[PDB]
RNA sequence: UCAGAACAAGUAGAAAACGUGAAAGCGUGGCCUAUCGAUCCUUUAUAUUUGCAAAAUGACGUAAAUUACUUACUACUGUGC
RNA sequence: ACGGACCAAGGAGUCUAGCAAAUGUGCAAGUGUAUAUGAUUCUUUAAACAUUUUACGCAUAAUUAAUG
RNA sequence: UUUUAAUUUAUUCAUUGGAAUUUUUCAUGUCGAGUCGUGUUCUUUGAGAUUGGAGCACUAAUACGUGUGAUACAUUUCACA
RNA sequence: GAUGUUAGGAGGGCAAAUCCGCCGAAUUUAAGCAUAUAAUUAAGCGGAAGAAAAGAAAAUAACUAUGAUUCCUUUAGUAACGGCGAGUGAACAAGGACCAGCUCAAACGGUUAAUCCUUCGUUUGGUGCAAACCUUUCGACGGAAUUGUCGUU
């Protein structure tokens, strides 16, 4: 909810549209008046948004209301931000890469010796 | 107070008049066969501590037991396996001296009888002596008192083949209660198999 | 072991198939288990299979806040309450020898709900009509118009259960009220700086104390 | 599950190559038909099944609660739809109203004779006949496991409380029974499919 | 379920799909973690790092308990509390909601993210990160230490 | 760690004393039966040559005491006070 | 070399501190291309970095205070591991 | 080069544990009601329903040998 | 049929014994020894200067004791037994 | 102390799935193998019960403290151990199931063993057609017991 209060927060009026699931953030403490269509609201976003004294539309509604989807602005929740992602690419062994080793748990005992530290052979 | 004495005198055991009396008494005891029934405790007071009265069906029995390691059972000293497991002579029993002696009397010497305990008497270096508190379970002076009764159960036959008299309890580990006991509490074996077992859940 | 997954920590090296217990039973248990309690309940006519339990703290800097049932009352809270504790015992109150009292505010709270419980209960003659007198704690005997009425109503299970959470969590307070300079993470740190010299002292004076 | 030593209670060893025969291992000693014989593995008669089932197989599967409540509801639209009713299969082209509410005199009737009488009255008897017709022997070795019927599923009667309604329609065939309170999804949507055809008290309702 | 298994399709073809030259062989690469820094020494340079050796202090009792301390930040305090409180507190500058954080089960707070400025926020916890602390005081806030 | 059973608790996590507001609640016989013990029994030979360490009377001497207490008994606390024992029997002795 | 992993050997720097030269500069070994070595273990250096799991040991140090389970405040706090 | 005289039946990537990505679904800063209790639940009922008129897991924070 | 709840009827007279609290005195009792423990050997343990057990050698203390409080040790606390 | 076909009794063997002691491997894994691993497993031997074993703190904790065992959920694949390799691997807490405590020894009681048992009995009951049981209190004649039974806590 967050994230689409900021997207918004150029223009006004105009309709945020989420082909996604859009939830809701303790972080935020006030919620603007925001006219939003997404695929599913999480129940606690879609009350702070009728509190917000805003308009929750499924996709149909939309379509209804803007065929052409005049006035809309399609947004997308971040895609890479996803904890899949952060054992992709480049593998934890290849030098300069940030990708989470597939672990048992976190600590000493758990991968944090030879090739992670100088003191032990190499690093990385 | 002469019990106490005479407990206060045993914790001696090396002052001169005790020390005396032992080297007498395992003595005595090297010419008396491996088991035999005693008279009346030679350590009353001991008996007394443990589980003996002063009833028609407890028995005392004096048992000898050879001291040292057990050489582990095989054809010649060769072992057949991995180097780990090849040494011998220096093969340590799990049990106590105590529990060996209170299970030969125990078994084909005193079938009928139940241990109830057993207390150490004197040694030498080539045996060590014990006296064993033993009760007939059959006697009614015993089935009748509800103090001691609990022995003439089925549950008791043969405590001490089962390391459930003093020494057993001891060897199987748990006099010690606390972490330093984690592993064997219910039973060794029951823990660790215990632990063995997974969990499936018919849901899952 | 190949690829990018994780490395294998399956401990199957053991003949572990000789220990597989299946739940299969895990329902038709529970269903047996109740079917007992019922059995048990209906034996005891009236009175309740549920023993007292204390509320107590559990241990530990985690669970510090937390209250739960303690098993057995502790003998100073059966004095308090106004009760032996064979007689407690008799009754529906479970006793505990070794559990001790450093609270005196839980040492209140226990009695009081000691005397909540006694309050709640009335007592059925041990033999028939004739109304006598309790040892120690044990309150009185009830007439028999009395236990008939009290039986008639529904026997509640209130008491042997917890007491939920007070709850508070949020409470107003005047911005006035408020103080501006009170450096809490300053405190805590100074606070554990000083705690090596401060056990120093401590054991100083106990050996003083104990002099 | 097959029973744990089945195929392998056996001695049976393999004779090794220099006989003329396959290393299977064979049953040892002499005069018996079986001595000789290829042992335990998969492809020997008598041998054991290739992976014997097993009771630690997992046979239950847990579901969200949430989904299963998910999936109740979304079977209840469908029993109040109409067309998925009749999609389903019930014979519903007599009757007014496919969400049906009957009074709560339903929960008192003692007697299956009169629940068939008021099954008849509502618009079922077409749905009663097709029932009474769909007892049928099972093909197959069910017949042997205790699943010799085969018989369809007819309405569901749904009841806040039970003054008769559980006895009565009991032994009227393909006819099932439910608290409110107690929902199965099982019954709902036998097979999977939407859209049973349910009777609902009032006061269920 | 079994239909829908991938040997079920390759049912007619010889190997199973599993090589016609280098066969399907038990136990291979040998057997569980096996040629760790031998014959599979690459693989674990390249996906496992730092998976040998062991590095720091031994810590031969632990009790997880004694260590645990559950942490939120500042920037989901407010969130706390629910909305319609929340919109009331905010309308009256006059007054300032106390939380106990550790009522609601968390024993540090820590001080990533904004709080509301001006509204002034009393915060009840066992611990407190200096730069939350900081945060919550410069919107006029007070830490209160609890245990 | 450590706390104080007077005074309150300081209402912090960590330091000393550290916890919560809640206020807190807070033979002749046996000397006769070990005399009459030594009258019967005398002293063990280990017992008596530290005795006679003691008596020879340096701080050197003490040590050695000490150390061959410690080798008999084991365990350094145990030693400790058996050499305490025998010097006060060595003091009740002179007296 | 290469998996564009490691070690090793280099190349370019940077922050110190210097050496040399009048100075620009050059110098992180040998004019360049070879001369070498993981985990674990051991060993010895480094450090206002730590621990040894309820605590303490430099130090009742510095102030106070009264006889005591007193109150503050101190980067420096046993052996061994 | 090996195996195959012929025919009929049987005859071989399975099942569980944990992890993974893929995709489906529910919910979503949460989620999973674990054991266990409760029921006007009891042919099916070993399931289905219900969850006490701050349990724990994983996730929401990381990092350091470490007091932190 | 099995037992086991509820409901029903108990009322009188005899005194031998016992019990729980509650006052106040007086008593500070007793509390398991070739046992714990240490050393050493072997085994066992996740137990790491040894987790338990065992063999052998040595061999204790009296509740101010002595045993835990997961790093050996000394001096001393404290907590729980 | 022997001894008795003395009077009255008991033990032995079979059966094991769970159960309790002992005793005790190796294949195997480590792509070899020797420590490890298999495994405190199989086999061996001995012993019980409808469950067994465990159990009423020489417990954990460091809290605002919990309070016999056992079992489940969990901690936790964690602390730890491990040619620190392969691998192995708990416990406290927390949520439950169930919940039950106790008696010897020692202290005390000598204006007295107040105890206990064998045998022979004696006379009210309750059932059952019988067979039988079930209880009731009362003494003898023996013994056991002062090297210590019973009461008291
Ligand atoms: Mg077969
Ligand atoms: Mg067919
Ligand atoms: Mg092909
Ligand atoms: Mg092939
Ligand atoms: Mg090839
Ligand atoms: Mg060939
Ligand atoms: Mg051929
Ligand atoms: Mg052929
Ligand atoms: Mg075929
Ligand atoms: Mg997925
Ligand atoms: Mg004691
Ligand atoms: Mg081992
Ligand atoms: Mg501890
Ligand atoms: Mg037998
Ligand atoms: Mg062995
Ligand atoms: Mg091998
Ligand atoms: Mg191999
Ligand atoms: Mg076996
Ligand atoms: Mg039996
Ligand atoms: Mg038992
Ligand atoms: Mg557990
Ligand atoms: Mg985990
Ligand atoms: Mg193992």
């Amino acid at each position: 909810l967050s994230k689409l209060q900021y997207h918004m927060a150029n223009h006004p009026n105009d309709i945020a549209v989420v082909v996604g699931s859009i939830t809701d953030d303790k972080r935020l403490f006030s919620l603007k008046q925001l006219k939003v269509c997404a695929l599913r609201f999480t129940e606690t976003a879609r009350k702070r948004i009728e509190d917000a004294g805003g308009e929750c539309l499924t996709f149909d509604q939309l379509a209804l209301k803007y065929p052409t989807g005049k006035k809309c602005v399609l947004l997308r929740g971040p895609t890479k931000a996803r904890t899949a992602e952060k054992h992709f690419g480049k593998a934890p062994g290849k030098p300069k890469s940030k990708a989470r080793p597939y672990v048992r748990s976190k600590g000493r005992k758990f991968e944090k010796a030879r090739g992670r530290r100088k003191s032990r052979a190499y690093k990385k | 107070g002469a019990y106490k004495y005479i407990q206060e005198i045993w914790k001696k055991k090396q002052s001169d008049a005790m020390h005396f009396l032992l080297r007498v008494r395992t003595w005595e005891y090297r010419q008396l066969p491996v088991v035999h029934r005693v008279s009346k405790p030679s350590r009353p007071d001991k008996a007394r501590r443990l589980g003996y009265k002063a009833i028609q069906g407890f028995v005392i029995y004096r048992v000898r037991v050879r001291r040292g390691d057990r050489k582990k059972r095989v054809k010649k000293g060769i072992v057949h396996g991995k180097p780990k497991h090849q040494g011998v002579h220096k093969q340590k029993s799990t049990r106590n001296l105590k529990s060996v002696a209170e299970g030969k009397v125990g078994k084909s010497i005193c079938g009928n009888l139940r241990v109830l305990n057993s207390y150490w008497v004197g040694q030498d270096a080539v045996y060590k002596y014990y006296e064993v508190i033993l009760v007939d379970p059959n006697h009614n002076a015993v089935r009748n008192n509800p103090k001691i009764n609990w022995i003439c159960n089925p549950v008791h036959k043969h405590r001490e083949l089962r390391g459930l008299t003093s020494a057993g309890k001891k060897y199987r580990g748990l006099r010690v209660k606390g972490h330093l006991s984690a592993k064997s509490r219910p039973s060794i074996r029951a823990n660790w198999k215990r632990r063995q077992l997974i969990k499936l859940r018919k849901c899952r | 072991v190949a690829h990018n997954n994780v490395l294998p920590n399956v401990h199957l090296h053991k003949w572990w198939q000789h220990r597989v217990r299946v739940n299969f039973s895990k329902n038709i248990k529970k269903k047996k288990r109740r079917l007992l309690r019922e059995k048990r309940r209906k034996a005891n006519g009236g009175t309740p299979i549920e023993k007292l339990h204390p509320i107590v703290h559990c241990p530990t800097q985690r669970y510090n806040f937390r209250t739960r049932l303690g098993k057995g009352f502790t003998f100073e809270e059966l004095k308090g309450a106004g009760l032996t504790p064979r007689a407690a015992q008799t009754i529906g109150i479970c006793y505990d020898k070794r559990r001790k009292n450093r609270s005196e505010e839980s040492l209140t709270k226990n009695v009081e709900r000691l005397l909540k419980y006694k309050n709640s209960l009335v007592m059925i003659p041990l033999k028939k009509n004739k109304a006598k007198k309790g040892i120690g704690g044990i309150p009185a005997d009830a007439d028999k118009n009395t236990i008939k009425e009290f039986r008639n109503k529904k026997p509640l299970l209130s008491i042997f259960k917890k007491e939920k959470n007070t709850k508070p969590f949020y409470e107003t307070i005047e911005v006035s009220k408020i103080d501006k300079e009170f450096l809490a993470y300053k405190t805590l740190r100074r606070a554990k700086l000083a705690e090596r010299r401060k056990n120093c002292r401590q054991q100083k004076k106990d050996i003083k104390f104990k002099s | 599950a097959v029973k744990l030593g089945a195929g392998y209670e056996t001695s049976a060893e393999s004779w090794g190559t220099g006989r003329a025969v396959a290393r299977i291992p064979r049953v040892p000693g002499g005069g018996t038909h079986r001595a000789g014989q290829g042992a335990f593995g998969n492809m020997c008669r008598g041998g054991g099944m290739f992976n014997p089932t097993k009771i630690w197989r997992r046979w239950g599967r847990k579901v969200n609660l949430k989904e299963k409540r998910y999936a109740v509801c979304s079977s209840i639209a469908a029993s109040g739809v109409t067309s998925l009713v009749l999609a389903r299969g019930h014979r519903i082209s007599h009757l007014k109203e496919v969400p049906l509410v009957v009074s709560n005199d339903i929960e008192s009737l003692s007697k299956t004779k009169e629940a068939v009488n008021f099954l008849v009255s509502l618009g079922l008897k077409d749905e009663v006949n097709r029932l009474v017709k769909s007892k049928k022997i099972r093909a197959g070795k069910g017949k042997m496991r205790n699943r010799k019927y085969k018989i369809r599923n007819g309405p569901l009667i749904i009841y806040e409380n039970d003054n008769g309604v559980k006895k009565a329609f009991r032994n009227i065939p393909g006819v099932d029974l439910c608290k409110v309170t107690k929902l199965n999804l099982l019954k709902l949507a036998p097979g999977g499919s939407i859209g049973r055809l349910c009777i609902w008290s009032e006061s269920a309702f | 379920a079994t239909r829908f298994k991938k040997n079920r399709k390759k049912r007619g073809h010889v190997s199973a799909g599993h090589g016609r030259v280098g066969k399907h062989r038990k136990h291979p690469g040998g057997r569980g973690k096996a040629g760790g820094l031998h014959h599979m020494r690459i693989n674990f340079d390249k996906y496992h790092p730092g998976y040998f050796g062991k590095v720091g202090m031994r810590h031969l009792n632990l009790l997880k308990n004694r260590t645990y301390c559950p942490t939120i930040n500042v920037d989901k305090l407010w969130g706390l509390l629910p909305e319609e409180k929340k919109k009331e507190f905010s309308e009256n500058k006059d007054i300032a909601p106390v939380i106990d954080v550790t009522r609601k089960g968390y024993f540090k707070v820590l001080g990533n993210g904004k709080l509301k400025h001006n509204q002034p926020i009393v915060v009840k916890a066992r611990y407190f990160s200096s730069v939350a602390e900081k945060k919550i005081k410069a919107v006029g806030g007070q830490c209160i230490l609890v245990a | 760690g450590r706390k104080s059973t007077i005074k309150p608790a300081t209402g912090i996590a960590v330091g000393f004393n550290s916890g919560h507001v809640v206020t807190k609640r807070n033979s002749k016989r046996k000397e006769l039966i070990k005399d009459v013990v030594r009258e019967i029994t005398g002293f063990s030979p280990y017992e008596k040559r530290i005795i006679e360490l003691i008596k020879i009377g340096t701080s050197a001497s003490t040590k050695r005491s000490l150390k061959y207490a410690k080798k008999k008994l084991g365990t350094h606390k145990r030693g400790k006070a058996k050499r305490e024992e025998i010097q006060k029997v060595v003091i009740l002795q002179r007296r």
